[PDB]
């Protein structure tokens, strides 16, 4: 059996291991591994599954649609801001509804740990609040991307108790192998060169999940394989140019 | 074809500014599209585009180019004489050809947009007399060396209206620091994991 | 592979890990667990 | 204004059209990647375009 | 007893110091309390040595330097007016936004306010006079640093997710065809400086 | 959706349904605060209704 | 139609409204010509809702707001004021200001011998809380640009020729200086806990 | 099929295949079903699909 998946190891990076730390309806450290040759991941409907899914999300993709399995086709009921202060909403339990566990001066970290053949490779990041106010701009934001093994949340969170975001900063310049970006638009050029794909491929993998609503092949190139190379716009130009000639003429 | 994006550019300057000039007709304005039209069939470059606009009308010769450069890169020594992505490039010239026309044409397009600007508002009334004055304004104001920060800088006699007043430095307005608490969110690091025997059949 | 309870029978025959998530209130923990582990602590629940 | 909009109305359907001709391009290394996997114990699928 | 000015009259002009002018269109109720008591606005900024400009016809109401028995000198030394003095490089782009604002009334009248140009329709316009930086980037910075002192004067609105700008009614005075030709005569002066 | 309103008596109002206690007759609540997961709970009510 | 106001009472109300605080012992005049026109000025203010306070045994005026007593808006806001809210070594050298001012009123007279303090007693101050910054040239930099900043909010003055700051009676009326006695204790506290 | 055979009695213009789309639109027709058409044939003249 192990032959079907002889390719991997040698030949492609892998996703094995999943820190999280006060994302979605978990509190403190979680972890989990995933063995060399594939896994499930199990519970009752209502446990963490899709959590888990979008948690890891977050690092390949710029525009996570939270919640997409059970409702492809109209807008995710989540969002960043939910997850991050921990709002389990409809899924209160009786909490009116809401349930809020971290409302006030919160800090929120992910860290997903891809490798192959040893070498590490770690794409973490780091949300938090001062306040109650919960504006986009209250979440204060810092990616990471290191393959040195000194580096974990678990070690990134002790730094940013022990300093703000200048002394991680002061951390990046005087150490070696690690680099950090307070834009996530650098961070995926950071991702796409290393990768050697453009910036579809890490998009369509964001809608794989939504296999469970196909009507035939006739969508599955029309939505998702086939990029958009559309010209109403320009269409609509030239209509213009034509008028204003025949007004020179009239 | 950036060339001759050029010169359209460049003849919309030149338009612009001859029509801050006072001294033209309606007659000379749309006259002299027309010979900058027929002044871009002289040029290498010129010929060179319009002769190509006809290549898409009579498509005897864009089928052709694509099917032997096609041919070319199918002998096998050609992957030595070029770099990959110098053969992906060659493979689809015609389509980057067309993609790039698509440029110029816009380029012209503002002239050809231009001449309408002057058509319909026909000085007149107060109107005349703002835009004339205006027009005299910035004809004069060629004649300056524009260059010189501080020359941009000197000040102007236009009158100070809709003055805004506003932040008094009253000693009420000042405020201290309103709060000395401190504390840590301390790091809860526990190695939480699951416990098998709570769930059910 | 993401599933719900259903079918984990299918799923035993592909895999060599399965991880648990577990909710209780409002605190869900999650555990990596090899599927001889998982048989091991069922035969206890049998056990119990 | 004969010769300016038309070389418009021609440089857009052009364009609409050529794309077609790079779509059923990429098809082919799709047609050209599901040759190398048994569908069925000797069958493979293929990509075809009406 | 004591001489306190009426509460919403107090309002009004608080607001249209704190911001210099005042449209109907944008806040009819203090428009309307200050061409309500006039000449109570004038006789508060007289005592500042200021005055209250009125355009109905745009719904307009702005605060000018007042003429004290000197007639402020150079007026721009009044010692509350908060900013600096125009410069030449403002007064090109004030005069070719002039010449679109008065393009737009003649199309559609003076008194709306629904003007507008593109960044892209402003670079050509002043590129003309100003040389090329070298890049388009470098063009943009420079008619947003003039568009920042221009909005800082309230002749034009912040630019927006379309890269244009709103016109500002107010510019119909300081464009005043009076003080235009005293502006050529200004510019007439400074050739002779060239000279 | 406003045309549909204007137009649609269907879009002229809206539905909710509420808890009732079976032996005072009173509402305890209206709101499904118990679902989640893979939305495979909504089902409940959506089915007894149907 | 009707009288104008007198020109000096407009200039000297102008002109305490452009430095918000002034002295008689800096512009006698202008000080004599206020206080003869109590009235008139605070008719000219009370439109804008303000007012000014003065302190004769100091020889200071200043402006004082002069809204409808105590609204919801305690923590007052002004439209014509902005308010400000210093940080921590602002406030810090402020209350290092405050209890020399208050020692100087005593051992040299409220006011009689303007308050005055030097360079090289100040930084020793907040060197207790702050430390050595690093360098002498450091630490006259920091109070230096400190004491500029304050100056700005006119509350103290340049060094003289023997680096000696005079402190504006202004120190004397703040609102409400129980937050720097909080704030002096929490400091000394500290410095006497991390030392 | 066996249901859709159910439902041609019960229904003034029953859809046949719904389940195979969730809801959205149906496939067959019904003379297929007495033709016993074992699919889409293939296009090389065909007639063994029928
Ligand atoms: N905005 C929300 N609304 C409802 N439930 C939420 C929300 N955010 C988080 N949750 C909770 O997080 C979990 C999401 O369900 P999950 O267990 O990830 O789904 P599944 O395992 O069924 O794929 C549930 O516990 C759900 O109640």
């Amino acid at each position: 059996m192990n032959q079907v998946s002889g390719l991997a190891g040698k030949e492609s990076f892998i996703l094995t291991r999943i820190e999280l730390f006060n994302w979605g309806g978990f509190h403190g450290l979680h972890q989990a591994a995933i063995h060399q040759d594939g896994t499930a991941v199990i519970g009752p409907t209502g446990s963490g599954k899709t959590t888990l899914v979008d948690a890891l999300m977050t690092l390949l993709c710029a525009n996570p649609r939270y919640n997409l399995a059970s409702t492809g086709g109209h807008e995710s009921d989540r969002d960043l801001i939910s997850y991050v202060r921990g709002v389990s909403g409809p899924g209160d339990g009786g909490e009116g509804q809401s349930h809020i566990a971290r409302p006030g001066k919160t800090v929120t970290g992910i860290a997903a740990t891809l490798e192959r053949e040893g070498k590490q490779v770690r794409l973490g990041a780091l949300l938090w609040f001062d306040s109650t106010s919960s504006s986009v701009t209250d979440m204060k934001r810092l990616w990471l991307f290191s393959d040195n093994p000194g580096q974990t949340l678990e070690h990134w969170l002790n730094v940013y108790h022990e300093g703000g975001t200048r002394l991680l900063r002061q951390m990046e310049k005087e150490a070696i192998g690690l680099w950090t970006y307070p834009n996530k638009k650098q961070y995926l050029a950071r991702l796409r060169d290393f990768f050697e794909v453009g910036e579809n491929a890490f998009t369509l993998l964001n809608r794989a999940a939504g296999l469970k609503q196909l009507n035939s092949i006739d969508e599955i190139f029309r939505e998702l394989v086939l990029d958009d190379h559309s010209a109403f716009d320009r269409a609509a130009e030239v209509a213009n140019s034509f008028d204003g000639l025949t007004e020179i003429h009239q | 074809f950036r060339r001759v994006e050029d010169s359209w550019r460049e003849a919309d300057r030149a338009l612009r500014q001859s029509i801050i000039g006072e001294q033209y007709h309606r007659g000379d304005i749309v006259e002299r599209l027309l010979n900058d039209q027929d002044a871009l069939l002289n040029t290498p470059e010129g010929r060179v585009f319009d002769s190509f606009q006809q290549q898409l009308r009579q498509s005897s010769e864009l089928k052709a180019m694509s099917e032997r450069l096609r041919v070319i890169l199918s002998h096998p020594s050609a992957s030595d004489a070029l770099n990959r992505l110098q053969r992906h490039d060659l493979r689809w010239l015609v389509k980057r050809l067309v993609d790039e026309s698509q440029t110029v044409l816009q380029a012209r397009a503002r002239s050809e947009r231009d001449v309408r600007g002057f058509m319909k508002t026909g000085l007149a009334a107060e109107h005349h007399r703002v835009g004339h004055l205006l027009n005299e304004f910035l004809n004069l104001a060629l004649k300056l060396d524009w260059q010189r920060q501080m020359i941009r800088k000197q000040e102007v006699p236009l009158p100070a209206v809709g003055v805004a007043v506003t932040g008094i430095p009253a000693i009420e307005r000042l405020r201290f620091k309103e709060v000395d608490d401190e504390a840590e969110q301390t790091l809860d690091l526990s190695n939480h994991a699951a416990d098998l025997t709570q769930i059910g059949d | 592979f993401i599933t719900p309870n259903k079918e984990m029978r299918l799923l035993r025959d592909h895999t060599r890990s399965a991880i648990v998530v577990h909710r209780r209130g409002q605190n869900s923990n999650m555990a990596s667990l090899s599927w001889e582990e998982l048989e091991r602590h069922y035969q206890r629940r049998g056990n119990a | 204004l004969n010769r300016s909009s038309d070389d418009g109305v021609t440089q857009l359907l052009s364009h609409i059209e050529h794309e077609v001709l790079v779509i059923e391009e990429r098809l082919n290394e799709l047609n050209e990647t599901m040759f190398r996997v048994d569908f069925q114990p000797d069958r493979y699928l293929r990509l075809d375009t009406k | 007893s004591e001489t306190r000015t009426l509460q919403k009259i107090r309002e009004a002009t608080q607001e249209l110091l704190k911001y210099g002018l005042l449209e109907e269109a944008s806040k009819p109720n203090l428009y309307r309390i200050v061409l309500s008591h006039p000449e109570e606005v004038t006789r508060i900024l007289e005592p500042l040595d200021l005055d209250i400009g009125i355009d109905e016809i745009r719904g307009l109401l702005y605060v000018k330097v007042r003429l004290d028995e000197t007639p402020a000198q150079d007026e721009w030394a009044h010692p509350l007016v908060r900013r600096q003095r125009l410069n030449l490089e403002q007064s090109l782009l004030v005069a070719i936004l002039r010449q679109h604002f008065v393009a737009w009334e003649q199309e559609s009248g003076t008194g709306a306010s629904q003007a507008q140009i593109a960044i892209d329709d402003l670079l050509p316009q002043l590129q003309i006079y100003l040389g090329d930086p070298g890049s388009e980037s470098k063009e943009r910075t420079r008619l947003l640093t003039l568009l920042d002192q221009l909005k800082g004067h309230g002749l034009v609105t912040s630019p927006d997710a379309h890269e244009r700008i709103v016109i500002r009614p107010i510019i119909a005075h300081l464009a005043d065809p009076i003080n235009l030709q005293a502006l050529l005569a200004w510019l007439r002066e400074q050739i002779a400086q060239q000279t | 959706l406003g045309a549909k309103a204007l137009l649609d008596p269907r879009f002229r109002l809206e539905f909710a349904v509420s808890v009732m206690d079976r032996q005072s007759g009173n509402v305890i609540e209206s709101r499904t605060g118990s679902q989640g997961g893979s939305g495979g709970e909504k089902e409940i009510i959506a089915s007894y209704v149907l």
